[PDB]
DNA sequence: GTAAGTGATTAGAGAATTGGAGAGTGTGT
DNA sequence: ACACACTCTCCAATTCTCTAATCACTTAC
């Protein structure tokens, strides 16, 4: 109806469910969120016959720790933390896809960004010269990036800690 | 040497906006620049420095429109005009620029002559020199003439005719391909100061025969940019409908533009993993596949193609295009140029074709031959499309039995000089076969016309004897496998692959009509000379030999930019052999389902309505039937037998 | 050098692996012709990419319809159809 | 024939912008003000004099003559703008004599389109909008002095002589992939010819957000904005303006390592990885606003020239004998 | 008309010419 | 030390020519 275009998805619903799920969430959030994602969409599409701008995304909260207690067998997993905010930065562009286009005979291609890392062609399939393309910046598609700075409240904190 | 270049050069005069001042002595300063070109050398130092100072478009062509000009100034000066304006091969005694070096000098000798171009586009000059020839022909009589101004007629005449083989330029910006060429100002320009008419009166006069093959070739050039197709339809707009459609053509744009972006940033997934495909194998041992992109479904993996580098051909058998600067020019051009090629066809042709044909062939010189073809090819369809049917009878020189003879004498050497000889040389004479090419195949549909549309039985008579001679003797009906085993890409161009394809489509439905009718039912053949039963199914199946269709699926590939006539061309090929011969294993191969998944992926983007409406529809349904009727009885035999090109002991074998 | 020829393409990798690949492959007469095609062409594909992963699968099977003209090869499919 | 002893390739071409260069070239040639006079045909006349290289062009006359060309302008405005130029370029050469086609052939020009609507504040400008048409205001903080800026260049290669022409530079300098001889094997060997090159007046401004854009407990952007040609120092510090133009992005051209060109960091948060040019080294980028037209906000000759209203307001008030009070 | 013998055509192999990829080594930052 | 450019060598593809085998035509009963 308002077309709104994210779901806020209450972790505690999910652990009254099945526990066996939230597990497998809050282990592995960089490879299950893709595919709940698509769930989602599905169910969406199946009940309204309709399409949108751009897909319905998920936002998981309220799954609680410091900032100290922190170890590196939780890289990766999913955590919650709370703090002030105190600065923010101005945006940064941060590519998805290229565009490169031949010196020689104005031939374009496009070339997906992924891993972090872009792949360039060598060999124009137009005019069959080698090592002739240039990346055109501005055809290219990019996306918003913000950073911001949080800062400990000092209320839990053992004795002698700066936050 | 130079130094004398440079002296001579800025003695001239010097021109005011709208006026050129001379000075007294131009006649003598012409007189030393054309004393040093005749003793320049084979580095062309004098003629260089002369292209460097910019002689033509300075000095000579304002100093020619002056009203003062004495008759010794104005000769003195279209002679050195002449020379200046001589083509670089000519300059260089026909050899091409066969070094790294010799081609910096042509390049040199190149760019100063399309530099020049744009100093004739003013009708001033054309009606300066009209003047001249108006004296000599039209003033005089053929008792009183002057050599004198005879050969200064000569070198006006090669002058135009110079003047219109310069090439297009490229430096001065690039220009739409809908609207007017460079080369139509000077055709404006030219038509303008009303020359032509006088040179159609020339041409009429059968007395004056050595300036009818210039005259052939000037018209010719004239028509060198354009098709019939541009000329044969009768112009005429409404604003109202023009300001509708250009509205609902930047409806497409936006929209395609607007769905292109949204599918493309609705692609993109946020965060990554890696994953293993279990149940394929990897190269090193006890592997499965892995990935590192979030994959939707194991089918969209396709083992990294995209990482790895095309393989090439050598560069002596890459597929080469020929260009011709090709533009649907202003309705005002276009009006000018028809209302030419109608004078042409009522004042000139029937003489000028029979002038020219004793003559061309014995010439030392090879480009009249390319425009006689050219010209026969032109004015032949321009005729049928515009069904100006009153008009048959000015064309009669071309119209016979001797027509298709000569030039199937003609295109048979072309064939078997370009085929033998290498290099240059080997694609020089294979431009001349296109051209032959191409006018037999216009002679082909215009006697057809003629046949199917004459009013009078004789003309109906005369039409179809020559058409029976055509699908009775040999040598008519062995020429299309004759051209395609011969064919290579080394040597002629894909514009020969496509002429080729149509006429061997438009032919053979001349000869399956014949067929059905009964008219042909037994051959003549050579020992000696007997006759034997002719069977249409015997013709068509030598088309089914794996030499012929290499090339009809090599040009399938073009399907998404190819003309709607050469597609339907190709398809009824393929579909003579599937359902007529029905014969669908010499079809079973991976290089045309190749192509059926290239048109089944374009037909994806595509509503079931759309589908139908689409231009791609025959081929997408021809398609479907022959998968189909392959996927009927698989077999996995068969899908490696699917990999090599069958012959025919191969077919037997795998049918039964 | 290195460049895919005969011996690899009557090797242990090749067409005898790609018919052992096919064993599997049984595809519905009553199915979508273009579906059929598709699942056919990515498992021609697979026998590529492992028996030549250096070339692009278009240019493999471009290769492969050249060498089915050595006499080599047409003596081993004399011996391979029985 | 000779096509082929020459060695040149045919160029793909983009339907969208070659359909847009069609119509911008009606558009100059056939525009009508309610006086009936060609204002655009009349102002290509000035472009031969040394002074000049840009058109002044209002929006609301693109969009009377048709809709959808400018819905496509201001959707695909960075695409599109080099066709707009040429349009330009060969409609000025129709107008010009053989004394002044001499001259004509190496100057740059340009279309400056003005009068939008669309306003859009500072922190709105999303990576979403790059290339697209805009308006948007601010105060400026600095302007950089004027240099010239390489656009179109040629380059002599060293080993044969031939001269490749159009050149066209991005935000780093570059040489040709390819000699144009075609019977010619270098690749790295060029020499650039000056009095050949076209060279383009440049200059550097910064902007700050006005007060009433601010939220709250919120501290001013600034953007960095490039204007070029006969915009040059056509504003002052302290001004408050308006700009209309697009938002790009520029790279970090430091990073990359060339024909002609060492990388500055190898003399002397992640970024894009990949390229031939990229060794070890990565990329990163940063927004800026490349402006179409520029303008702040808000003796006898001018009061005659204020003719009507002010001069009636103003004499009413200079006769006012209470006007202190 | 049919069968046998001889001639011609087609297929394979060997040799020579042309071109392009790859790897190694040297020089400049 | 690392990157970039240049040069040399080898190998593979193509075309011509010679030799052998198989097929078709001609001759004889
Ligand atoms: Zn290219
Ligand atoms: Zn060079």
């Amino acid at each position: 109806d308002a077309e709104v275009t994210h779901i806020n998805l209450n972790l505690k619903h999910l652990n009254a469910f099945s526990e066996a799920l939230y597990r497998k969430v809050i282990a592995y959030p960089a490879d299950v969120i893709p595919y709940l994602d698509i769930v989602v969409n599905e169910v969406f599409a199946e009940r309204f016959n309709r399409t949108l701008a751009q897909s319905i995304e998920l936002r998981p909260f309220n799954a609680t720790r410091n900032m100290r207690g922190l170890n590196p067998n939780d890289v990766d997993q999913l955590i919650t933390i709370s703090g002030m905010v105190t600065r923010t930065s101005s945006l940064i562009p941060e590519m998805r896809s290229g565009y490169f286009q031949c010196a020689v005979c104005a031939f374009g291609i496009e070339s997906e960004v992924d891993k972090g890392r872009i792949e360039e062609p060598v060999v124009c399939t137009n005019c069959s010269n080698t090592h002739c393309f240039q990346l055109v910046h501005n055809r290219s598609v990019f996306l918003d990036k913000q950073v911001v700075k949080l800062q400990e409240s000092p209320d839990d904190m053992p004795s002698g800690e700066t936050p | 040497m130079n130094v004398l270049v440079q002296g001579a050069v800025h003695a001239l005069g010097y021109y005011e906006d709208g006026k050129y001042s001379r000075e007294p002595d131009c006649y003598e300063s012409i007189r030393d620049l054309i004393r040093y070109l005749r003793e320049d050398g084979d580095d062309h130092t004098a003629r260089i420095e002369c292209g460097r100072h910019n002689l033509v478009e300075q000095d000579l062509v304002p100093m020619v429109k002056c009203e003062d000009l004495t008759d010794d100034e104005f000769d003195i000066a279209i002679r050195l005009m002449v020379n200046l304006c001589q083509p670089a091969i000519s300059t260089m005694r026909g050899k091409p620029p066969a070094d790294r070096d010799q081609w910096k000098m042509y390049w040199e000798l190149e760019e100063n002559l399309r530099r020049a171009k744009t100093a004739f586009s003013d009708a001033h000059f054309f009606t300066a020199i009209k003047k001249r020839i108006d004296n000599y022909f039209i003033d005089t009589e053929y008792e009183d003439r002057d050599e004198r101004l005879r050969l200064v007629v000569e070198r006006i005449v090669l002058l135009i005719k110079y003047v219109f083989s310069i090439n297009p330029d490229t430096s001065e910006g690039r220009r739409t391909r809908i609207e007017d060429s460079s080369h139509d100002r000077v055709i404006i320009a030219f038509l303008e100061s009303g020359i032509d008419k006088t040179l159609m009166h020339i041409a009429n006069q059968p007395r004056e025969k050595e300036f009818h093959v210039t005259i052939l070739d000037i018209f010719a050039l004239i028509l060198k940019e354009q098709t019939a197709e541009d000329l044969a339809t009768k112009s005429e707009e409404v604003s109202t409908a023009e300001q509708k459609k250009t509205e609902e053509e930047f409806r497409k744009i936006i929209e395609n533009h607007v769905v292109k972006e949204t599918q493309k940033r609705k692609s993109f997934s946020r965060f990554g993993g890696s994953y293993t495909i279990k149940g394929l194998k990897g190269i090193s041992a006890n592997s499965s596949q892995v990935v590192f992109k979030p994959i939707q479904n194991v089918e969209k993996h396709n083992f990294l193609d995209d990482r790895k580098a095309k393989k090439r051909a050598p560069r002596n058998r890459r597929p080469f295009e020929i260009d011709t600067n090709s533009h649907f020019a202003s309705s005002e051009v276009r009006g000018m140029l028809r209302d030419m090629v109608i004078r042409i066809i009522e004042t000139c042709f029937n003489r000028l074709m029979k002038s020219s044909k004793t003559t061309v062939f014995v010439q030392v010189q090879k480009t009249s031959q390319i425009n006689y073809f050219f010209l026969i090819k032109f004015v032949l369809r321009f005729v049928r499309l515009s069904r100006q049917d009153h008009l048959l009878e000015r064309i009669s020189e071309c119209i016979g039995v001797e027509a298709f003879h000569e030039n199937n004498v003609q295109l048979t050497e072309y064939v078997e000089n370009a085929t033998t000889l290498k290099g240059v040389e080997a694609k020089s004479h294979g431009l001349k076969a296109q051209y032959a090419l191409g006018a037999y195949n216009e002679l082909v549909l215009l006697h057809r016309y003629i046949y199917e549309h004459a009013k009078e039985e004789n003309e109906r008579k005369f039409a179809k004897r020559a058409l029976e001679h055509i699908v009775n003797v040999e040598e008519y009906r062995e020429l299309p496998i004759f051209i395609i085993k011969k064919f290579s890409s080394s040597v002629l161009s894909n514009n020969f692959l496509r002429e080729l394809v149509l006429t061997t489509h438009h032919y053979m439905k001349l000869v399956e009509r014949f067929v059905k009718t009964g008219a042909l039912k037994k051959v003549t053949k050579k020992v000696k000379v007997e006759e034997i039963d002719f069977q249409f199914d015997s013709y068509v199946c030598k088309f089914s030999n794996v030499d012929v269709l290499k090339w009809y699926v090599f040009l399938l590939n073009d399907f998404s930019k190819n003309s709607t006539e050469l597609n339907q061309a190709l398809v009824k090929m393929l579909h003579r052999i599937a359902f007529d011969l029905k014969l669908p294993i010499k079809l079973y191969q991976v290089s045309l389902f190749q192509v059926f998944s290239k048109v089944n992926e374009h037909f994806t983007h595509l509503s079931k309505d759309l589908r139908k409406s689409s231009r791609l529809y025959e081929l997408y349904q021809f398609g479907f039937h022959l998968l189909k009727k392959f996927f009927s009885k698989f077999t996995g035999d068969l899908a490696i037998e699917a990999l090599f090109w069958k012959g025919p002991r191969e077919c037997f074998e795998i049918e039964n | 050098r290195l460049a895919l020829n005969e011996r690899i393409l009557t090797g242990p990798k090749g067409i005898s692996a790609l018919r052992e690949t096919l064993k599997d492959f049984k595809p519905n007469p009553k199915d979508d012709p273009y579906a059929n095609l598709e699942k056919l062409m990515k498992k021609y594909a697979y026998w590529g990419h492992l028996m030549f992963p250096k070339m692009k699968t278009e240019d493999v099977l471009n290769r492969v319809e050249t060498l089915g003209t050595r006499r080599q090869v047409k003596v081993f499919m004399i011996k391979h159809r029985l | 024939m000779d096509n082929i002893i020459g060695g040149q390739a045919q160029q793909v071409e983009d339907t969208d912008g070659t359909r847009v260069q069609n119509e911008f070239s009606k558009f100059l040639k056939s525009f009508k003000d309610q006086k009936n006079e060609f204002i655009y045909k009349s102002a290509m006349k000035e472009l031969v004099q040394p002074e000049k290289n840009t058109i002044f062009i209002n929006m609301q006359h693109l969009y009377k003559f048709s809709n959808n060309l400018a819905t496509t302008i201001e959707l695909q405005y960075y695409r599109v703008y080099p066709f707009m130029c040429e349009a330009l370029h060969l409609a000025t050469l129709d107008a010009c004599d053989e004394s002044e086609r001499q001259q004509m052939f190496k100057k740059q020009l340009y279309v400056s389109l003005f009068n939008l609507d669309a306003k859009t504040k500072v922190r709105e400008l999303s990576a979403d909008k790059v290339g697209g048409l805009v308006r948007i205001a601010g105060q400026i903080v600095r302007t950089h002095p004027v240099h010239p800026e390489l656009s179109r260049a040629c380059f002599v290669c060293e080993d044969c002589g031939v001269t490749t022409r159009d050149v066209q530079q991005q935000f780093r300098y570059t040489q040709p992939t390819k000699c144009a001889n075609p019977q010619c094997m270098n690749r790295t060997r060029f020499s650039l010819d000056v009095n050949s090159s076209t060279f383009v007046d440049f200059q550097k401004i910064r902007i700050q957000e006005t007060q009433a854009e601010l939220p709250r407990g919120s501290i001013p952007r600034t953007v960095d904005v490039i204007v070029r040609g006969e915009m040059v120092e056509t504003v002052q510090p302290g001004d408050k303006c308006d700009i209309v133009g697009t938002l790009i992005v520029i790279p970090d051209i430091a990073q990359l390592s060339t024909p002609g060109l060492r990388a500055e960091t190898s003399n002397q948060s992640e970024g894009i990885t990949g390229l031939k040019a990229l060794g070890v080294r990565d990329l990163t980028y940063k927004m800026a606003f490349l402006a179409c037209h520029i303008q702040q906000t808000e003796y006898l000759d001018l009061w005659s020239k204020m003719s009507t209203e002010d001069r009636a307001t103003l004499k009413k008030m200079s006769d006012d004998k209470k006007i202190e009070k």
